[PDB]
């Protein structure tokens, strides 16, 4: 069975750049590819309903190609509208499969995260819950790793991360991580720290605080 | 025995949506009119939906008429009941019932019943947030912290729109409580922490619960 | 423009079960093969299931094949997806999209999609109880308060089954947290409160949790 | 169509012959059925076509009537027969039900013995306070519990549960739990439970002072 080898997994560019992407089928199909855009948390939008075959109502900047095994998508000078994911699809009669989508994004130089750690407010803590927040305020590119340590003990399974998409004035990513603990468990330990690694950092960055200090 | 098993019960919120289903064994459903029934808080039954053979007719009680929708899929032996715009009086056990007899007729009682599944409609249709300061420790970061609300959004601004440079409001996270949390932050010159009074003007727009919080050094 | 409207998605527990559905507007599904797609937290689209025009052929992606069932209703224009015994990686946004074109063919792409509905499969399949003493302040009453356990049931004995007279173990109640709680009590002679030891044996087979709690005066 | 059923509660002894009546607001011919329902269970069919006993239903169950008046007779109550019962009009593609009747074992009136329990220190340290009011061994089943905190009538913050009839003494017992966060419980001192019941000539109150 077919698997799609879409490349790259992320494309970096800017307004007015002409860009090309490529989906390569693991075994040959009869030019049964189509291409979609997807904006974050939205439904995908169909661009190209057969390889090189643009759907009506789609902006004329779009294009593509197909050879029965190797395929392309191309955009003829990106708009600020175009900085979304793009997915290839192979569609058979009663099944389909998609590429791991090419994320199109606004380019800049590498920038390391400014890291900040916030203890729980006393007002939260008296209710019985402690939410410790770690903020990576601005960085580029998107890929970063945050780990929590409580009394130098690497934590696992008690945190939730979300990343804001590219900032409108500098195109950096930002991450925040929330470590959640009942008031009981939080008052059991002293230091609460978050440790960060990223493309711009030569060594991990750790921010910490001592409970009550 | 005739085998029926309901699925898809549990907790819901007023104005919310759910879908029940029932699957079966030891019979094929296609020869039977199929029903949904519920047990309301007084220990009394109510009938809720009936779908005929071949999906010809669908009838409902007035309490659920236009809100709900029954469906069936005989080729895998399943029956479904959509429950859009649930209300607190829909809190009941629900069951998938076969209309039937030892010899089927043009009009019959309900013979085989599944063990039922519970549905609870909690009145928390717009649960208002809890809003808390993130206090500043050349550049300083401060913020506000929202917990325990439903549905989305909770909206935030700094000093009623007087502050916008360096502002970030994060995507919400779904907690194990089934309620949302988020945070809003801004970075400012450290020298201004003494003179400028930072505040966050917030709203849970579904409940229209308008909140404010001053953020200052601890 | 045309529309699709997914419903039923929310919080779930691992090895628990849920049913999604999709309605439509401005069009009839009776002409179309109807498909389920998801976007996992990893950001990629996965196909999930489809059901042909005329409900003839049902197909699945191999991660959900056998576990899920797709269903349809060509008359009221609804599609369904039963999700029996969900996995943690079944956590996704779940979209309902129609296979379609201006002129239809034996092979087309997905030309209209609904806004999608979130499903979260939390990893805690069973939760083991906490047990707390109900301390005795003629005849006196004492007991144990089993709490925060999922799913049912919990069994309770007293003094390993030697104390049965006067015991009432109550039906569990389902809390607004989605977790169960029950109390087991016993009345005994006040004179025995100094000498006799009272132990409630709480067994929760679904979590393989056993707790022996000694209940004594404060 | 609308239906009425009487009595709403029927108290009787083992071995009795009892009748439960259903009245239709308009003629329904013999298009009526009868159902037995146990607590926590889906209803089981007893009779249809007014008098037609379902295959396997014991002969002690019988039904009669036509037009607007219908009766279910149980001739010799056995312990299994003490249950909920419901008359049910049925038509080609629909139905409707009456309010039901509950059949219970009759005994003398017994007033509840009332007990109130404050939250345990352990639970209270976790941030939640669950007081529990207990109404022990009362009859008949109807009882009312009202919680008052500093003489303030509570509403919407309590849940109740009631046992089935005790196998030895035929009484009921009831537990009511008032739940409050630690933040709300420490605000008010006295916590009372006001019980009314057919066996009480005036309401009974059990209370405690926080701390």
């Amino acid at each position: 069975d077919v698997v799609m080898t879409q490349s790259p997994s992320t494309l970096s560019a800017s307004v007015g750049d002409t860009i090309t992407i490529t989906c390569r089928a693991s075994q040959s199909i009869e030019t049964w590819l189509a291409w979609y855009q997807q904006k974050p948390g939205k439904a995908p939008k169909l661009l190209i309903y057969k390889a090189s075959t643009l759907k009506t109502g789609v902006p004329s900047r779009f294009s593509g190609s197909g050879s029965g095994t190797e395929f392309t998508l191309t955009i003829s000078g990106l708009q600020f509208d175009d900085f979304a994911t793009y997915h290839c699809q192979h569609y058979a009669g009663y099944s389909a499969t998609f590429g791991q989508g090419t994320r199109v994004e606004i380019k800049r130089t590498v920038a390391a995260p400014s890291v900040f750690i916030f203890p729980p407010s006393d007002e939260q803590l008296k209710s019985g819950t402690a939410s410790v927040v770690c903020l990576l305020n601005n960085f580029y590119p998107r890929e970063a790793k945050v780990q929590w340590k409580v009394d130098n003990a690497l934590q696992s399974g008690n945190s939730q991360e979300s990343v804001t998409e590219q900032d409108s004035k500098d195109s950096t990513y930002s991450l925040s991580s929330t470590l959640t603990l009942s008031k009981a468990d939080y008052e059991k330990h002293k230091v609460y720290a978050c440790e960060v690694t990223h493309q711009g950092l030569s060594s991990p960055v750790t921010k910490s605080f001592n409970r009550g200090e | 025995e005739v085998q029926l098993v309901e699925s898809g019960g549990g907790l819901v919120k007023a104005g919310g949506s759910l879908i029940l289903s029932c699957g079966v064994s030891n019979f094929r459903i296609s020869a039977h009119t199929m029903n949904w029934v519920r047990r309301v808080p007084g220990g009394g039954l109510e009938w809720v939906a009936s779908i005929s053979t071949s999906s010809t007719y669908r009838d409902y009680a007035d309490a659920v008429k236009g809100r709900f929708t029954v469906s069936r899929d005989d080729l895998e032996d399943f029956v479904y009941l959509q429950m859009h715009k649930m209300r607190v009086e829909d809190t009941a056990i629900y069951y998938c019932a076969r209309k039937g007899s030892d010899r089927l007729s043009d009009n019959d009682p309900f013979d085989a019943w599944g063990p039922g599944t519970v549905v609870t409609v909690s009145p928390a249709s717009t649960k208002g947030p809890s809003v808390f300061p993130l206090a500043p420790s050349g550049t300083a970061a401060l913020g506000c912290l929202v917990k325990d609300y439903f549905p989305e959004p909770v909206t935030v601004s700094w000093n009623s729109g007087a502050l916008t440079s360096g502002v970030h409001t994060f995507p919400a996270v779904l907690q194990s409580s089934g309620l949302y949390s988020l945070s809003s932050v801004v970075t400012v010159p450290s020298s201004s922490l003494g003179t400028q009074t930072y505040i966050c003007n917030v709203n849970h727009k579904p409940s229209n619960t308008k909140v404010d919080k001053k953020v200052e050094p601890k």
